[PDB]
């Protein structure tokens, strides 16, 4: 039989995508500093429209203690611990998981959160004033008092 | 007047007694958040003060803790005597239900203190650990050698100038240590262990093997004449790690000390940090923490009792059900890392009531099964009664807590004497024994504690309060996640708490709890920073392991094996 | 004065405000609009405390601590409940409109707004309405703009306009739509605009160069270093991550450059991350380039050096004192040559003789701000020594400060001071070949060739003191302006004379020395400042050596058949044809450098030296201050095959291999001891920083913060086994978090400022004895020489006036802050900011040549015909042609040279 | 496939070593009590716990007591790399001093992770080349350079889209 795991189970770590399909991670580095083992390493990169994303994202799973502090620290719900535990390996170097081994094609456990719908910083598809609870930018040369 | 307020405890009668005995200028009272009167004594008056406290009308009978502190990098020492190092002595009066911390200030060039072993014999191992990790000499100590590190170790790792992180691996030192293990028996000098009369031509010296540890046995035939348990094979640098992690990111390390306990080990650390932060948690947090701590207490007690039955010759499904419930709540079975500063990591999952109801409705028949298998078994009873028995005097003088102390008849449980996490809102009994603490009485007390923990779990299930699972404090770490993901100031607070760390104002906090094997305490010194200046963990298994030579003196090796099984201990708890 | 904060008695300065007095005492009061360097305005309303009328008062009143004098017998409370509630309310009001931006904001973890949000204990949003938004502007290649994150604290405009005198930044709009930016998109024109990224408490103005390769402040590995991009020697904190130089932060030094850098130093670090840098020793054999390790590089180099008859060494003003000294020991004192030209060396040793033998006190950069009259002779200070120009602007505002002090207005009340002193300012007289950026505040600007600038200086000295030599042929109008200058300088209590070597004229330095001596003879408190060219120009001058022409002559004559060139491209100091021919003649050329230069094609051996980020050393200030810089990172931590050693380490091991045939990778303190034993004038460099055995209670000084992340992952793609932490035998710093960076530690070298609750550049408050003052245990760096007891004599070599001769064109030097300095103009972000190559002409000379603005003219210098387009220069004088010094192909030795065959291409 | 240093019987020997594996479980720390013969008789060593410096010599000695062929499974973050204990008294990984054949992440891993370790080791022995006798043939071992388990399971792992939300049991 397959082993039942509850939805909260702290197993293999993945990076998720927002509902529009773009990757959720903005490379804010909060997960890496919140890691007590220090087994996350990433670098911020930026697209032409200004969107922050990770240039690389690597996790040393030979070091990781599956404590969930990174997922708790993630302000975009990009990094998530998933109910999977079959991560055994032949060589310890193969336990270093790059971004192509972590970025799944869906939203994971948090199905609808989009951090970029909250951020004031403008990207493609969201100019100034289009975030949540944001008024449109009043130009300083406006006639109104 | 909250429970975390800074108090000097000048209205404690022990302060007036010390003032009337030694004079008003002989000591300095420090105001702390430890909940304990802390007094600074001159080094030359330490033995006099200890002897005076030993002879009070309701005397201070137990040396709870003894350790050191490197005070050189401490920048907030206002109202404190000038010190480069210090040694603290935590002493407990049980008849008074009080405790006092004595502090001796030491200069860097003169790191010697009078030995406390003439007043409390558990000071032997406590002073050996202080010498090992701080380099503080204790004059008059019989065998002042290293107890955590090997004897060929350079430096004292708990000093502030000692690098915490692991040094480079050398194959040559590994072969050297293997060579030292090769003719360790051939070059065995029974003077380097505190033993005597080495080869009467009838004394045999052996090494032996809850964790793996060595004990050197002196045998006259089959009788034990002396023994020295060699510990430190499971030393993980947990306190030094407490200085290298933030207040938030240290919580998994609290888990891995006493790894059968989990959330039980989380509880004193987060309670002490909440004292430092000035956090009063809401009631739902208290009940959640009590429920998880009692589930893990049941798990640890079941493993201990099932191991004791198998060792004598007189278990998994119950622990699997507990692990399934804990896995549903926290996402992890063994090391949940789930308590937080100000609360718990998440709310209870929807469906926890069903799982806890299924666990509680399936357990009492197993309780009857264990009581029949243990209390009514004659082979277990004849194997386990009278072997390694001690009274109240031996449990008080050796710092024995938990089931052994209550088996001596001293009704001392932390959940009733000094309540924490809302344990005063539960109706449960504290089982005590007669005057004799042998293996059978300790195991019987653990079975009765299993029943009482099931009662506490029933009360946790019946009226679980509705409310927040995290406190409304600004220093609740992390903040609630939905407000973090929606609100900018909560995002700011979360950003700073999970990266640099939360800023605990400079103070000292203390919290002792009734753990699964005795009293576990966290003593935390904050220097105003986002990490601990000093994380001292008092564990029961250290003190219980020290009592072994004083209890099986004159017994057999099989009696020693039964005694080792009967002590609820694990080696990670001893060495931390 | 006696104040009582929360019932606790403190002794403070009564001339301070309560905010700076309480921050100096270690108390925490949140604040936004106040800055130690800008004064108090009372805008943000964050710093409220509760003041009581006396000890027997219980009601009190909320006052602003930055606007309240810390007078004697004051009673305040910070921990009052109503004051705490008000401060939390101010943070709440700033949070109502603040964008949800912290993860994608370059200020995160380094943000003062985050710190004061947490410090007030505000973590619950009860505002449910909309946030105002703003469009962003394009502010150029260095500064990124995000107006959403603004809290309208007005620090940016007050710095940029009232402090740095920039004109193109301001506040626009009204009530809650107040906008802070330029009037339109475009590059910020101030040379000191980069200080906005630390002045702004939020993420509005951020470092765009850092934003390209962003990382958070906890992930940075810092070291205390000295800026290498000119001679002013501002202290910097370079920080790295993943083996590349990420950021340059200002390192506080209350004696030099306290809060501010110039843009060249802040943004010109990009040459360190160039991918064409030498990373290994490389030997040229035929057409092959064999890569060597350190040991066999030393063995082969020592063999060829042993077989050669004479070896000469060519140092550089780029290199530290230790590297130049190690080259001097390898080749001998008689065979060591400074890498600068003969005229540059003459001007440099003349400025050194004036500084350490002229009997006139030379001020530190911070002390320049307290002088009462300034005469700048020949120096384009904004383009060559920019932080001195900023200090000169402060000295100019000194008159309004004195006027407001006369009306008993407190010195922190900046708005009242500026209102009292409307347009009044201390006298400033600048002199250049054209207009300068100091002309907006200059009382008078003299545009003339360098001979006429020197003659004006000599005439000022003669008018001040009749024993000074006279000048013949001064026009009556120029004479009237000379008397204006003389009446201003003689009436000042503290006159300051600034000159330097960049004018290309010895006579300008001589005239400045004459003016300073004449003022000293009248009893004035005169100071003199000399701006050198490079980071270690003064140290290379103090050590001394032959000129580059002598080294080239030794190579061309065949007397020297081996040349070791240290950190020198040789084309900025001599003609490229002659340098290339002389180096092709030598059968052994060994270049020790950290940048890919043109002479490495001719080099038989190339040693991959370390730059300032990967090396330790000592550099000498333009004021003679010896300052140690420390290595930021180990280059071999990420690339294991990189052999990038310090230049002194290379040359010391080469000397050891030459003598005893065994390598000796020495220690830095041994080299410094060798310097102070062999050169007694450089004996003060021992006290610049403590040696590598220095500890704070037994532990070393940490290079990176305690929350430094990714220890078991940053190298895991190379190997999953964590490497050994790189050992530092040279300095007292460790390459890890396992060290000390306490604000109360007894040290002078602070790699970065951090205190709990203070994650921003405002954490420098905790490291100072008083806020805006010195570092608590003294600023680092030691002055090499004291003021002489007796001065020099007057220089009687008064030059003749400039005469425009036909066919010849005198080259007037134009310096650019972005472009003239060699290493910074190699940085890729400087190319957009760099001016296009433009040759400057008078309108009369351009009309004589028949050339309009923009048409390309060709000229031959040293047999090399080059072509540049023409810019018309109104302020230049006829017969002079303006060239941008230090650019590609225009060596700085062209200043003062003549030009032939200038014609339209 | 690549290997790092008459055919049917070699496969029979590999099969006999594959379905007959006697483990020697090393206690060490919490990984053992999660996952629950003389070292001369055992041929697989399972190291499950922290390699403390005081008992790294014990681990190395009881590894040297085992006989050829011998395989090593390292359970948990401590035995893999040192885990969360990068501290003065801990050796950073089992593989610092003895060679490891299978690595199992977790703190602790599940018992089923140990069972998956047994399978991975079983095909690891199943397609390896070891000498038949001490006098006949090449006296060298040839371990197979297997495809990594994260490269093999990459497509199914990346194809995951939605997971159960964490508000339930
Ligand atoms: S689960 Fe814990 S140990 Fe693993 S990457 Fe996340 S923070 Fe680090
Ligand atoms: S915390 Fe989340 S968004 Fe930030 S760097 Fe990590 S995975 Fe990316
Ligand atoms: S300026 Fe500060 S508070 Fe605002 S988004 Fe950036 S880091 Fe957050
Ligand atoms: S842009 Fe920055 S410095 Fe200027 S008012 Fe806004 S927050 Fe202050
Ligand atoms: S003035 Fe000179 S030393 Fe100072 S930051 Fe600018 S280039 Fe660097
Ligand atoms: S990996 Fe985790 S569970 Fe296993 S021994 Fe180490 S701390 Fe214990
Ligand atoms: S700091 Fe005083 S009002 Fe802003
Ligand atoms: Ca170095």
């Amino acid at each position: 039989e397959p082993v039942y795991l509850p939805p909260r189970y702290r197993g293999r770590i993945v990076l998720t995508r927002d509902p529009d399909g773009e990757e959720r991670c903005v490379a804010c580095n909060l997960c890496a500093v919140a890691c007590p083992v220090g087994c996350i390493s990433l670098q911020k990169a930026e697209t032409k429209d200004g969107r922050w994303y990770p240039e690389f994202f690597r996790i040393n799973f030979s070091r990781c203690i599956f404590c969930g502090l990174c997922e708790e620290a993630c302000p975009t719900t990009a990094i998530q611990l998933t109910p999977d535990f079959e991560m055994g390996e032949y060589k310890r170097q193969d336990l270093v998981y790059e971004k192509e081994d972590l970025l799944i094609s869906g939203p994971g456990k948090y199905p609808e959160y989009n951090f970029y719908r909250m951020a004031g910083m403008a990207i493609d598809g969201k100019d100034k004033g289009e975030a949540e609870n944001e008024a449109k930018p009043i130009d300083v040369k406006s006639l109104l008092p | 007047e909250p429970a975390w307020q800074t108090r000097d405890h000048l209205d404690d009668p022990v302060i007036g007694e010390l003032r009337n005995r030694f004079g008003p200028d002989a000591f300095t009272v420090q105001a702390t958040r430890t909940g304990v009167p802390v007094v600074w004594i001159k080094r030359e008056q330490l033995l006099e003060v200890g002897d005076f406290l030993k002879k009070l009308p309701k005397p201070y009978v137990m040396l709870f803790d003894l350790h050191g502190m490197d005070e050189r990098l401490r920048t907030h020492r206002e109202g404190l005597p000038a010190a480069d190092f210090s040694v603290f002595y935590h002493l407990i009066s049980i008849d008074r239900n009080r405790d006092i911390m004595l502090k001796v200030a030491l200069a860097e060039n003169d790191l010697h203190v009078p030995t406390f072993t003439k007043l409390f014999p558990n000071a032997n191992w406590y002073e050996r650990e202080t010498w090992d990790l701080f380099g503080i000499t204790f004059d008059g100590h019989p065998n002042l050698r290293r107890i955590m590190m090997p004897q060929t170790w350079k430096g004292h790792p708990l000093r502030k100038d000692y690098p915490a992180r692991a040094t480079e691996f050398s194959p040559f030192e590994l072969t050297k240590a293997k060579q030292d293990l090769e003719m360790e028996a051939l070059t065995f000098k029974p003077e380097e262990w505190g033993m005597k009369r080495g080869t009467n031509e009838d004394f045999m010296f052996l090494n032996l093997g809850h964790g793996a540890f060595r004990i050197v046995l002196q045998l006259d035939g089959e009788e034990i004449v002396d023994c020295v348990p060699d510990i430190g094979y499971h030393h993980r640098g947990a306190e030094k790690m407490g200085e290298r992690q933030s207040w938030h990111s240290y919580i998994p390390y609290t888990d891995r000390i006493e790894y059968l306990g989990g959330c039980v080990n989380e509880m004193p650390y987060v309670l002490a940090v909440e004292k430092l932060a000035g956090i009063t948690v809401p009631d739902r947090v208290n009940v959640i923490r009590v429920m998880l701590s009692e589930l893990f207490r049941i798990n640890s007690h079941l493993l201990y009792i099932s191991t004791f039955i198998q060792d004598v010759g007189a278990a998994f499904t119950d622990r699997q059900k507990i692990y399934d419930l804990v896995e549903a709540i926290t996402g992890f079975r063994m090391h949940p890392a789930w308590f937080r500063i100000g609360g718990v990591a998440h709310d209870l999952p929807r469906g926890w009531d069903r799982l806890l109801r299924e666990f509680l409705d399936w357990m009492p028949k197993r309780l009857a099964s264990y009581e029949k298998a243990a209390l009514q078994n004659t082979i277990l009873k004849g194997r386990s009664q009278g072997v390694a028995a001690y009274g109240a005097k031996e449990a008080l003088e050796w710092g024995t807590t938990g089931a052994g102390l209550r088996a001596t008849g001293i009704d001392f449980d932390v959940r009733k004497a000094r309540p924490y996490s809302g344990y005063e809102n539960f109706d449960f009994e504290i089982p005590v024994g007669g005057g004799v603490s042998d293996c059978y009485t300790r195991v019987m007390l653990k079975v009765e504690e299993l029943r009482q923990s099931l009662r506490i779990l029933e009360q946790c299930l019946n009226n679980m309060p509705e409310g927040p699972f995290k406190a409304d404090h600004p220093l609740t770490t992390p903040p609630p996640k939905e407000r973090t993901l929606q609100h900018i100031e909560t995002l700011i607070t979360h950003f700073l708490q999970v990266s640099w760390g939360p800023v605990m104002p400079a103070n000292e906090s203390f919290q002792m709890i009734e753990a699964t094997k005795g009293i576990n305490s966290y003593y935390l010194t904050s220097d105003g920073s986002t990490m601990s200046y000093r994380t001292r963990v008092r564990t029961p298994s250290f003190a219980h392991l020290q009592q072994i030579p004083a209890a099986i003196r004159g017994s057999l090796v099989s009696d020693l094996i039964v005694y080792l099984g009967s002590i609820d201990f694990v080696m990670s708890d001893v060495d931390r | 004065a006696t104040i009582h904060v929360d019932g606790k008695e403190y002794e403070v300065n009564g001339a301070d405000n309560l905010l700076e007095a309480c921050l100096s005492l270690g108390l925490d009061i949140p604040y936004f609009c106040w800055h130690p360097a800008l004064g108090s305005v009372g805008a943000c309303r964050q710093c409220a405390v509760k003041q009581y009328q006396n000890a027997e008062d219980t009601r009190g009143r909320l006052v602003m601590s930055c606007m309240t004098p810390a007078s004697d017998g004051t009673f305040i409370s910070i921990d009052d409940e109503e004051a705490k509630q008000f401060r939390e309310s101010v943070v709440e009001w700033l949070m109502t409109n603040h964008p949800h931006d912290c993860p994608v904001c370059e200020e995160g973890g380094n943000c003062h707004l985050q710190d004061m949000t947490v410090m007030t204990g505000h973590s619950f949003r009860r505002y449910r309405f909309t946030k105002r938004t703003h469009r962003n502007q394009d502010l150029g290649p260095f500064i990124s703009h995000e107006m959403n994150r603004c809290i309208a604290c007005y620090r940016c405009v007050r710095y940029y306009k009232d402090y740095a005198d920039g004109t193109d930044l301001g506040v626009y709009g009204a009530h809650d739509n107040v906008y802070f930016g330029r009037p339109e998109d475009g590059t910020l024109e101030s040379e000191f605009s980069g200080n906005l990224v630390e002045i702004c408490p939020t993420g509005v103005f951020t470092d765009k160069t850092h934003s390209e390769r962003y990382n958070r402040k906890w992930d940075m590995q810092f070291a205390p270093s000295i800026c290498q991009q000119c001679s002013i020697g501002c202290n910097i904190s370079p920080g790295e991550r993943y083996g590349e130089l990420r950021r340059i932060e200002n390192r506080y030094n209350g004696t030099v450059n306290h809060y501010f850098l110039c843009d060249r130093g802040r943004f010109g670090y990009g040459y360190v991350n160039l991918k064409d840098r030498p990373r290994q020793p490389v030997q040229r054999r035929g057409d092959d380039f064999i890569t060597l390790n350190a040991e066999q590089a030393m063995q082969g180099a020592a063999d060829i050096l042993r077989q050669s008859k004479k070896v000469i060494g060519i140092g550089s003003p780029r290199a530290s004192v230790e590297s130049n000294f190690a080259l001097r020991e390898l080749v001998g004192e008689e065979n060591f040559y400074t890498g600068i030209a003969h005229g540059e060396q003459e001007r440099l040793q003349l400025a050194l003789k004036v500084l350490r033998e002229g009997g006139i006190y030379t001020p530190a950069l911070r002390e320049i701000e307290s002088y009462d009259a300034v005469l700048v002779l020949g120096e384009d200070v904004t383009q060559t020594g920019a932080r001195v120009a900023l200090a000169v602007r402060q000295a100019v505002k000194g008159k309004a400060r004195e006027m407001a002090a006369a009306q008993k207005v407190a010195d922190w009340q900046i708005a009242a001071i500026l209102n009292i002193g409307q347009r009044a300012k201390h006298p400033l007289f600048v002199t250049n070949v054209d207009d300068t950026r100091l002309d907006d505040i200059a009382a008078w600007t003299y545009r003339a060739p360098v001979e006429d600038q020197a003659r004006l200086g000599f005439a000022i000295a003669h008018a001040l003191d009749n024993s000074a030599p006279a000048v013949d042929g001064i026009e009556p109008e120029l004479q009237s302006k000379i008397d204006v200058i003389v009446q201003a300088l003689a009436g000042a209590k503290k006159p300051l004379i600034i000159s330097g070597t960049n004018a290309g004229s010895l006579e300008v330095i001589q005239a400045a020395a004459n003016v300073a001596k004449a003022l000293k003879g009248r009893g004035a408190d005169v100071g003199i400042t000399m701006i050198a060219r490079s980071v270690n120009s003064m140290g290379l001058g103090i050590m001394g050596g032959g000129s580059l022409e002598e080294a080239l002559t030794e190579l061309e004559t065949g007397r020297a058949d081996a040349v070791v060139v240290l950190e020198n491209d040789l084309h900025r100091h001599a003609s490229a044809i002659r340098v290339n021919a002389a180096l092709a003649k030598a059968p052994l050329v060994m270049v020790v450098d950290h940048q890919r230069t043109a002479i490495m094609e001719n080099a038989h051996l190339v040693l991959s030296a370390a730059s300032f980020a990967e090396s330790d050393g000592t550099v000498i200030n333009n004021e003679g201050r010896a300052q140690r810089f420390f290595q930021v990172y180990d280059p071999a931590y990420y690339d294991s095959k990189t052999v990038m050693l310090e230049s002194w380490r290379w040359l010391h091991s080469l000397h050891s291999t030459l003598l005893s045939r065994e390598v000796d990778w020495t220690q830095l303190d041994h080299v410094i001891d060798a310097v102070v034993a062999k050169i007694p004038e450089l004996a003060g460099i021992k006290d610049a920083a403590p040696d590598a055995t220095f500890r704070i209670r037994g532990q070393k000084l940490a290079r990176e913060p305690h929350r430094y992340s990714g220890r078991t992952a940053m190298r895991a793609n190379i190997s999953v086994h964590e490497p050994r932490q790189p050992q530092d035998i040279d300095t007292m710093f460790t390459f890890s978090m396992e060290g000390n960076n306490q604000p109360t530690a007894h040290r002078s070298q602070v790699p970065f400022a951090w205190a709990p609750g203070w994650n921003s550049p405002q954490a420098w408050n905790k490291f100072q004895d008083e806020v805006g003052g010195k570092l608590r245990f003294g600023d680092p760096g030691v002055r090499l020489f004291e003021t002489s007891e007796n001065g020099l004599d007057y220089f009687t070599s008064v030059p003749a006036r400039f005469q425009p001769q036909d066919g010849k064109w005198r080259i007037a030097p134009y310096y650019h802050l972005f472009g003239s300095d060699e290493l910074s103009q190699r940085a890729p972000v400087f190319q957009s900011r760099m001016p296009q190559p433009y040759i400057k002409l008078n309108p009369a000379d351009a009309a004589k040549l028949g050339v309009n603005a923009g048409t390309r003219v060709s000229f031959s210098y040293d047999g090399n015909t080059v072509t540049l387009p023409v810019e018309i220069a109104e302020g230049l004088t006829a017969g002079q042609v303006g060239l941008p010094m230090g650019m590609s192909g225009i060596a700085p030795v062209l200043a003062g040279a003549h030009l032939e065959d200038l014609k339209e291409a | 496939m690549d290997y790092t240093l008459m055919g049917k019987l070699n496969d029979m020997v590999n099969w006999g070593r594959k379905n007959s594996i006697w483990p020697y479980n090393f206690g060490l720390s919490c990984c053992y009590v999660e996952m629950v013969a003389s070292p001369r008789q055992a041929d697989l060593m399972v190291v499950a716990g922290t390699c403390f410096t005081k008992m790294a010599p014990v681990i190395q000695r009881l590894y040297d007591q085992m006989l050829e062929p011998k395989w090593v499974i390292s359970m948990g973050a401590c035995a893999n790399s040192g885990g969360m204990y990068d501290i003065y008294s801990v050796v950073q990984g089992v593989d610092k001093f003895i060679p490891v054949d299978v690595y199992i992440p977790g703190c602790p891993p599940r018992p089923e992770a140990y069972m998956q370790a047994l399978m991975l080791l079983q095909e690891s022995i199943g397609k390896e080349r070891r000498p038949l006798s001490w006098v006949v043939g090449d006296q060298g071992v040839y371990r197979a350079n297997m495809q990594s388990e994260r490269e093999r399971k990459r497509g199914e792992r990346i194809a995951v889209t939605n997971l159960r939300t964490p508000d339930e049991i």
